[PDB]
């Protein structure tokens, strides 16, 4: 049979059964359509991954549906969630909120549904935990409720979110008195199926790549080498240089590989681009060659950003609202001033805030587009655009 | 989704408007649960202790450096207590406590004295605002309702206090 691969994860509140729901999730699917069970206690003694950044406590696991390949992420503790997150680390294509029913909701809840909409995480399913502990079926319809006044408080389809009422406890057990069980599991692969799209391959996005050094020859012509993050440039093709300044149109004529010179340059290769009748004076550095038309550039932007511990590298002074950090986009450094969020004018740093940023020069951007913040040429946080500020 | 049901369970289960509201509450007895759980004894008393805690205002877990001070009102010749106060001029009352206690040996009934401490360590404190609760305790005979309206400090860490 043939599965392809989708990024999940469980989220929500501290005991509220991420790591069960995992353990779960792994077993049933091993017992049902095949592969490798894993360990509660593994997963719960999750290992410190290294990244490039701080240092998170991150589990991965991998369970096997009918039609798909699901590699899932679960960490204990919310800070290993505000850092997973909102950094690139890990990269979900469906989140799996699970809130204990008899509990209700809690602030983690509310908060990661909240990280959710901000970092970028298109779709949420959730899963009403602990649900063996209640005897009353009107409690889960009034959590469920509360779950989906939720959603819809942060711009999630909570009226047609799909909510699955079970207990991860008793789904493992394998035990599947009444409904509960690996029934209620069951019913959550094929939701993760039937609700959650398939990933866009990144060699099929429009072309994207950011320009990483400028060579011009007055008479021979100039060409941009650097690597290509999205979709494929092919020779007379028409592409945009966006950011910096304003956007110019020009059309490649020929695709340079080390000696070679190609047909075409797909995504992840290194390259060197001949653009026609371009000047270095007219090409800088941060700039980007895109599809016409799949990119803009931007100055104000809302955006969560997590601010490094002095621990981590990061500084050892909070932030005032004339803050002028630099911000690292792809290829580039650009300074940006940044505002506060209502009621706070002080951020102690490993904390994650709101941010309104209004950089001195326009960066061609898109929502969800991770960024970097540094100090004197040092990484002191690390950002993601939450939603880009029009102005109109 | 139709109301009306919606406020058929949130009056039915103790939910009041705002889910937001709810939900810092739970956050906040949570924490409270958690700090006693984590710091020396949980037994029973936890809940007792628990119930003087108002969970509308945030209550949070802090540390606290030494060279801080804090009072505490505590009756004529009774041993330290676990709770203190941020500031001298807080009513007893506001504290959620009887403004008197029993005095022992004596056996009397005497106004509660305000002691003086110093932190001689680095302490763990449950910072909380007082509940509204009724006091029994302190005095034998007399149950003493209280404001409180001022926040508290909690560690049964008494040598690091005392
Ligand atoms: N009684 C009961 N306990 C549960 C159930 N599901 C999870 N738990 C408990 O919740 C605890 C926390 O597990 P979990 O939230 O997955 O760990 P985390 O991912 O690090 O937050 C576990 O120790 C379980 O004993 C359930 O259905 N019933
Ligand atoms: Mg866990």
């Amino acid at each position: 049979r043939n599965k392809p691969h989708v990024n999940v994860g469980t989220i929500g509140h501290v005991d509220h059964g991420k790591t069960t729901l995992t353990a779960a999730l792994t077993k049933v699917c091993s017992d049902t359509w095949g592969g490798s069970a894993r360990a509660f206690d593994q997963i719960d003694n999750a290992p410190e991954e290294k990244a490039r950044g701080i240092t998170i406590n991150t589990s991965h696991v991998e369970y096997d549906s009918a039609v798909r390949h699901y590699a899932h992420v679960d960490c204990p503790g919310h800070a290993d969630y505000v850092k997973n997150m909102i950094t690139g680390a890990a990269q979900m294509d469906g989140a799996i909120l699970v809130c204990s029913a008899a509990d209700g909701p809690m602030p983690q809840t509310r908060e990661h549904i909240l990280l959710s909409r901000q970092v970028g995480v298109p779709y949420i399913v959730v899963f009403l935990n602990k649900a063996d502990m209640v005897d009353d079926a009107e409690l889960l319809e009034l959590v469920e409720m509360e779950v989906r006044d939720l959603l819809n408080t942060y711009d999630f389809p909570g009226d047609d979110t799909p909510i699955i009422i079970g207990s991860a406890l008793m789904a493992l057990e394998g035990k599947d008195d009444n409904g509960i069980g690996v029934s209620a599991v069951q019913k959550l692969v094929e939701t993760l199926d039937s609700y959650i799209p398939e990933p866009v391959r990144a060699i099929d996005q429009p072309f994207l790549m950011p320009i990483e050094d400028v060579f011009s020859i007055s008479g021979r012509g100039t060409v941009v080498t650097g690597r290509v993050e999205r979709g494929i440039i092919k020779v007379q093709e028409e592409v945009e240089i966006v950011g910096i300044k304003a956007t110019t149109k020009t059309t490649c004529t020929g695709v340079e590989m080390f000696r070679k010179l190609l047909d075409e340059g797909r995504a992840g290769e290194n390259v060197g681009i001949l653009l026609r009748g371009t000047k270095r004076e007219d090409v800088e550095r941060g700039q980007v060659l895109a599809k016409p038309g799949t990119i803009k550039p931007h100055t104000k932007f809302e955006c969560e950003v997590y601010v490094l511990s002095k621990e981590e590298g990061g500084r050892h002074t909070p932030f005032f609202k004339g803050y002028r950090p630099q911000f690292y986009f792809r290829t580039t450094d650009v300074t940006g001033n940044c505002e506060l969020p209502e009621g706070v004018e002080m951020v102690m740093p490993g904390d994650n805030i709101k941010m309104v940023v209004t950089l001195i020069a326009p960066i061609a951007m898109e929502d969800g587009l991770r960024f970097a913040i540094r100090e004197g040429g040092r990484t002191v946080g690390a950002g993601v655009v939450a939603k880009i500020i029009e102005l109109e | 989704d139709d109301p009306q049901r919606r406020a058929y369970l949130n009056n039915k289960f103790g939910r009041s408007g705002n889910l937001d509201h709810d939900i810092n509450y739970r956050g906040n007895r949570e924490t409270a649960a958690k700090f006693f759980k984590s710091k020396d004894i949980d037994p029973a008393d936890a809940e007792s202790y628990m119930n003087g805690l108002d969970f509308n205002h945030p209550v949070r877990v802090e540390t606290l450096a030494p060279g801080k001070n804090l009072w505490q009102y505590q009756s004529p010749g009774a041993p330290q207590g676990n709770w203190y106060t941020l500031s001298p001029r807080v009513q007893p009352t506001e504290l959620g406590i009887n403004p008197m206690g029993t005095n022992r040996a004596a056996n009397t009934i005497e106004p509660k004295v305000l002691n003086s401490y110093r932190t001689t360590q680095k302490v763990e404190v449950l910072r909380s605002t007082a509940a509204p609760t009724d006091d029994f305790w302190s005095v034998k005979g007399q149950s003493y309702p209280a404001k409180g309206g001022a926040q508290q400090l909690f560690s049964n860490e008494k040598g690091s206090f005392g």
